[PDB]
């Protein structure tokens, strides 16, 4: 690479990274943090343990 | 696919060499290894 300090913007480095997810090709593993909330006691609430 | 394995250590002392009476097994490891094997063996140790 020819690479200089401030040379522009198409010769400066940038750091790329590809994330390729693979789905139904196996048991789910890996996965995002669902958002949970408070409880509640004696009220008619509908629940989602 | 599901690999799961279920344990019991502690013995039962009712007789002598023999393993009378019954207790219930409890999983302790599930593995999502996927794949089918057909044939095991066992490692030990000589002298
Ligand atoms: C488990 O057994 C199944 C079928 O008895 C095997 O399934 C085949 O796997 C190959 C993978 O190379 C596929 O190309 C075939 O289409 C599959 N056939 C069927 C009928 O499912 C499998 O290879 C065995 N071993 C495992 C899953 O580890």
């Amino acid at each position: 690479y020819g690479f200089q300090p401030t040379n522009g913007v198409g010769y400066q480095p940038y750091r790329v990274v590809v994330l390729s997810f693979e789905l139904l090709h196996a048991p789910a593993t890996v996965c995002g943090p669902k958002k949970s909330t408070n409880l509640v006691k004696n009220k008619c609430v509908n629940f989602n343990f | 696919g599901y690999f799961k394995i279920y344990s019991k250590h502690t013995p039962i002392n009712l007789v002598r060499d023999l393993p009378q009476g019954f207790s219930a097994l409890e999983p302790l490891v599930d593995l999502p290894i996927g794949i089918n094997i057909t044939r095991f063996q066992t490692l030990l140790a000589l002298h």
